[PDB]
């Protein structure tokens, strides 16, 4: 199957900077990548699907880009609710594998 | 609009079977497929299996003989079964619908039923 | 303006008709006209920013539509024409362009190279199936290859204007009406194993707006069977 | 020049569609070809511009033979003879070389000895519906349409072998006549993967350039 | 429709006949007698029903959302009038109950 | 002989018609005639030796009869005529006599003197209720006084020949046909709260046979609505 290597393992940024999280695939997935955001103690929420499209209630601060085997997610300006867990997950072929995960401390 | 929710045992003895039932509302099972994702704090998120909107299912390779997922279109219910339940399954379990605008991504997730397998 | 049929009424203000022919008529057949010639309005779909397309298989979308869904489950064969009204309503502050075609005999290609697509993934009864803009993976159960730049049929998507079509350009135009006759080889075919038309909507120039406008434009499809008849006693 | 772009000057050509081999002694040598249009990829792209066709058919077989390596002792042979059986849609089908289905009455076949002109035969428009269909969105298994079934051909030697094994080839030539075409279609972009269906892998629209200007 | 001039949308106007139920869904409300009322084209729709002495419902349904440009309010209002189309036929006068 | 209506066919060989009038026609009403004018044959009852009588309330006996039972549950009011064919077939070795009347507005009397008879004991939908030849007791729940010599309506049973009737005498006659127009005060009445006809069959001279003949003679009732219409849109 296809393994997703997500980097970095965690971050420590403040309110009001840019931040980039990339995750790399084992082979080509043809832009079939979804990004999830999870807060503490809840089910995850979908953020970006198919590597460019934003979800329904998600504001335009988030932005995803990439093609081939390297993809990335960018938040231009943080807010007071964008801390938690983030994952990337492909839906090319079973078995679908999730990313490792990252955290935002917001120190 | 109201969405899917689930209900399970909470605790189970080892080398037994496991049974959770996820029941949806607001949509029908003939248009969306439902997934099964296991959130374990030791291993992260893991994908178990799915039943597509046509009825044919597809499981993970490491849990082939243990999983059996089924649904019924009239009752708006799914049924999934896991057996033999070793000690590495102490995690929380989610059902979530797929095919968010035909893109095979998880749209909305259930509230989740945490399970623990020890005595 | 405000044309009525049966017990229903929609309103209009340009009509493109088929391949040059108006739909007309031909054991002995029976001709029902009193309870079926009415405007079945499908429930509307939303055109968002990063949307890709929709398709409806046409004598399948009216299969659970009440009385017409009882003439289909009582009668084996049948031949119909159709009359489609598509109208999306945006302001003067939105922009975009749709392509509204009506493909006869749109045989679609599966994602897996060896199999054929199954029944539920081709035709959603009274519910739109959607194109995507990425490729669909192959090792699944059974699905349709719905990359929009090949239109699902292995053909270039710009070449789809050979079928009877109409552009919806939100700068000038607003609505599109089509009239489609009976295009089939046998004079009367089974309606449970043959979808002889396929209405596709493909947004070429995608939607755009400034911050503050409504972030979705709805699309209303209204189908009405004309010159329908069955063979039965 | 507008007469060359007509339908009749676009499709009334010949094409080697099948090439089969069969010996006489090997007890499993006889040819078989299900008549279809989706055999050769160059003729298929021309017949797929339209959805409904209606044509006669004129077949011509160029049959030749070649002497296989025999044992010894001065093989001398008379002139061979071949039998080309045509099974209409809904008929019996041979499974061996010596079977009943060759000796039947309602399957027309030609007999042809070597050294003459090749054996032409012509099939009229044989179907139940009013036209053939290159595409069929529906079920009969998805997208098969058993209504445009034109038949099958079978070939064999009719001389028993005395002292020499002989194998033969056959090239079937295919030529539509008096073609009518309805409801045209856009030409196929991607490659052909499988023979039965319309499956494909997506490729891009056009070859690319370095900039727009 | 007493709303803006830049806001469009659609409305169903289903009249359920006496004997049938109230529709609990948009889809079977479509299958009755109904008038699909576009807002952006015309600003007043007329629906004529009989009235006698279940007995009928004149329910109305959202077909699409209200599409609106920037810097226009989205919360619009709707008035409804009532009249008498043909001639009524009354008999046997009595006194009204809207009194002490 | 062998008259047909819709998709049904019965056969005959004398017709007594109503009060001298043939049944004819008159918001605006709708007139259905294509799917309802057919012969609804009720399931037959058996005339034994010590039998007493039968009655059917007429626009109630067709309430679960398929498509006519869907025109009744969709439409409030309605006015119909009727055409009844009763035919019993015995040999030349049986003997007896029936009286076949059709009573308009047959209000029946309860067994208990203070109450009124309830709904199920008056009208059996597509099933015959039966007279008795004894008195019915009074301290029960609710029942009809079905002594046959008072015909259930408090009137002498010999005087029932003033209604449009026909005798069935097994010596000479075999069958009886009636035609009944619309007899009501208001021009269109509710069909769920009013049974405007009542078909009664009373054997005056009871059946008899010798030992060896078939000990029962069946009676077939065949009803067919003519000139029916409703008020609706």
């Amino acid at each position: 199957d296809i393994q997703m290597t997500q980097s970095p393992a965690s971050l420590s940024v403040s309110v009001g900077e840019t931040v980039t999280i990339t995750c790399r695939a084992s082979e080509n997935v043809y832009r079939n990548l979804a990004w999830y955001q999870q807060k503490q103690g809840k089910s995850p929420q979908l953020l970006v699907y198919a590597a460019t499209n934003l979800a329904d209630g998600v504001p335009s601060r988030f932005s995803g880009s990439g093609s081939g085997t390297q993809y990335s997610l960018k938040i231009n300006s943080l807010q007071s609710e964008d801390f938690g867990s983030y994952f990337c997950q492909h839906f090319w072929s079973p078995v679908f594998t999730f990313g490792a995960g990252t955290k935002l401390e917001l120190k | 609009q109201v969405q899917l929710k689930q209900s399970g045992p909470g605790l189970v003895q080892p080398s037994q079977s496991l049974s959770i039932t996820c029941t949806v509302s607001g949509f029908s099972l003939t248009n969306y497929g439902v997934h099964w994702v296991r959130q374990s704090p030791g291993k992260g998120l893991e994908w178990l299996g799915v039943i597509w909107r046509g009825g044919s299912t597809d499981y993970n390779a490491a849990f082939m003989s243990r999983l059996s997922i089924t649904k019924d279109n009239s009752k708006s219910q799914v049924f999934f079964k896991m057996n033999s339940l070793q000690a590495d399954d102490t995690a929380i379990y989610y059902c979530a619908k797929g095919d968010y605008y035909g893109y095979d991504a998880m749209d909305s997730w259930g509230q989740g039923t945490s399970v623990t397998v020890s005595r | 303006r405000s044309i009525t049929l049966g017990n229903s009424t929609i309103t209009t203000q340009n009509v493109v008709v088929g391949y040059g022919v108006w739909p007309e008529y031909l054991d002995q057949p029976t001709q029902p006209d009193v309870a079926t010639c009415r405007f079945y309005t499908l429930e509307s779909v939303q055109w968002m920013k990063n949307s890709a397309g929709w398709w409806w298989k046409l004598p399948d979308a009216l299969s659970q539509m009440g009385l017409f869904g009882q003439n289909m489950q009582y009668h084996y064969l049948g031949r119909t024409g159709y009359t489609i009204h598509v109208q999306c309503n945006a302001s003067k502050f939105h922009q975009g362009c749709l392509l509204v075609v009506c493909v006869p005999e749109a045989e679609m290609g599966c994602s897996n190279l060896n199999n054929t697509p199954e029944f539920s993934e081709l035709s959603g009864g009274d519910s739109a199936r959607m194109f995507t803009d990425t490729q669909v993976g192959e090792s699944n159960a059974k699905k349709v290859q719905t990359a929009v730049w090949n239109a699902g049929m292995g053909v270039g998507v710009g070449n789809l204007t050979i079928f009877p079509h109409q552009w919806i350009n939100l700068r000038t135009n607003n609505s599109a009406t089509l009239v489609m006759p009976y295009i089939n080889s046998v004079p009367m075919d089974n309606m449970f194993r043959h979808n002889n038309l396929t209405l596709m909507i493909i947004p070429f120039v995608p939607l755009n707006y400034s911050e503050g406008s409504s972030p979705y434009v709805p699309i209303t499809v209204t189908i009405a069977p004309m010159c329908a008849e069955y063979n039965g006693l | 020049s507008r007469s060359e772009s007509s339908i009749e000057n676009f499709l009334c050509r010949s094409a080697c569609v099948y090439y089969a081999t069969y010996t006489n002694n090997s007890k499993k040598g006889f040819a078989e070809w299900v008549i279809n249009t989706r055999q050769v990829a160059q003729l298929r792209r021309k017949l797929e511009l339209f959805t409904y066709l209606r044509f006669d058919l004129e077949l011509t077989f160029v049959i030749t033979s070649a002497q296989q390596p025999s044992t010894a002792s001065s093989v001398d042979a008379p002139v061979q003879t071949h039998q080309i059986m045509y099974v209409p849609p809904g008929g019996p089908v041979p499974t061996k070389v010596k079977d009943y289905a060759w000796q039947t009455s309602t399957n027309p076949s030609v007999f042809w000895t070597e050294g003459n002109a090749p054996p032409r035969m012509s099939i009229p428009f044989i179907s139940i519906g009013n036209a053939y269909s290159c595409f069929y969105d529906g079920w009969t298994v998805y997208g098969i349409n058993t209504l445009n079934n034109m038949g099958t051909l079978y070939m064999r030697h009719v001389n028993e072998a005395g002292q020499g094994p002989i194998k033969s080839t056959v090239r079937i030539y295919f030529k539509p006549k008096h073609v009518k075409a309805w409801v045209p279609r856009p030409p196929r972009l991607c490659q052909y993967e499988k023979q039965k269906n319309v499956n494909f892998s997506p490729i891009g629209v056009t070859t690319s350039r370095t900039d727009i200007i | 429709f007493c709303g803006s001039a830049m806001a469009t949308g659609k409305f169903l106007l289903a009249y359920s006949p006496p004997g049938a139920g109230v529709p609990k869904n948009r889809k079977d409300a479509m299958l009755g007698t109904h008038v699909i009322w576009d807002v952006g084209l015309q600003s007043s729709c007329v629906l004529c029903v009989p009235w006698i002495s279940a007995a009928g419902y004149v329910t109305c349904w959202y077909q699409t959302n209200i599409v609106v440009p920037a810097d226009v309010q989205s919360s619009c209002d709707i008035l409804c009038f009532v009249s008498a189309c043909n001639d009524f036929s009354v008999r046997m006068l009595k006194d009204t109950p809207f009194i002490r």
